[PDB]
């Protein structure tokens, strides 16, 4: 199935701007992003732990 | 704010900051203790800055007042993004004076073609990224509910309604979230969502807030 962890970060339409956190397969990282603050898809983490612990080696 | 102009110091006294270590999204305070944002802002530990200018540079009319309460409404959808508003009330009263004040609520619903004043510390850009220090403003019409739901079949409710332009340009942005879209002295709007910022034939969309007014004094009265 579709890794997750491998989708671009998604902002989406809602205009806040809260620093989240994505993991970043070329990067091979968990890197930050501007998350609007909804409709968020799940490579969307709220701290760098939650999102190594999730796709950490993706 | 994309293709707005420098508000200048305070000239927006009813605007505050939502921080979380962070701006994050703005807020319009009602009275002495309440704020108006967006439910899709509402975050864990929120501090109320009010009388700012300089996001980034303590000037000396700041009010750092952490939220006490942060009421979402009852019926907020997440997925339609229905209902996209959110009460908080500030821990302790904020001085009121000229540089920090209140905004009257809508006693009746704006019209299409009424121009409104939009302000935040959002991006500055449609495409890239770009964060102010000193607030931003933007004056826009707001537009028929015909022309928004063309521009977003399917996806306009009766609590919501566009503002902008067409043409692109011109619009609120990430970061703007929560923040006012003020007609004639009175807020009728709250900063929302939208597809990206300023693009062309895709105006802002803004939480209807005459619609909520009932609410809004009931809610803020039994807490
Ligand atoms: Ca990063
Ligand atoms: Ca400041
Ligand atoms: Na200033």
């Amino acid at each position: 199935r579709p890794d997750f962890c491998l989708e671009p970060p998604y902002t989406g339409p809602c205009k806040a701007r809260i620093i989240r956190y994505f993991y970043n397969a070329k990067a091979g990282l968990c890197q930050t992003f501007v998350g609007g603050g909804c409709r968020a898809k799940r490579n969307n983490f709220k701290s760098a732990e939650d999102c190594m612990r999730t796709c950490g080696g993706a | 704010i994309v293709g707005g102009y420098t508000c200048g110091a305070n000239t927006v006294p009813y605007q505050v900051s939502l921080n979380s270590g962070y701006h994050f999204c703005g807020g319009s305070l009602i009275n002495s203790q309440w704020v108006v944002s967006a439910a899709h802002c509402y975050k864990s530990g929120i501090q109320v800055r009010l009388g700012e200018d300089n996001i980034n540079v303590v000037e000396g009319n700041e009010q750092f007042i952490s939220a006490s309460k942060s009421i979402v409404h009852p019926s907020y959808n997440s997925n339609t993004l229905n209902n996209d508003i959110m009460l908080i009330k500030l821990k302790s009263a904020a001085s009121l004076x000229s540089r920090v004040a209140s905004i009257s609520l809508p006693t009746s619903c704006a019209s299409a073609g009424t121009q409104c004043l939009i302000s935040g510390w959002g991006n500055t850009k449609s495409s890239g990224t770009s964060y102010p220090d000193v607030l931003k403003c933007l004056k826009a019409p707001i537009l028929s509910d015909s022309s928004c739901k063309s521009a977003y079949p399917g996806q306009i409710t009766s609590n919501m309604f566009c503002a902008g332009y067409l043409e692109g340009g011109k619009d609120s942005c990430q970061g703007d979230s929560g923040g006012p879209v003020v007609c004639s002295g009175k807020l009728q709007g709250i900063v929302s969502w939208g597809s990206g910022c300023a693009q062309k034939n895709k105006p802002g969309v803004y939480t209807k807030v005459c619609n909520y007014v009932s609410w809004i004094k009931q809610t803020i009265a039994s807490n």
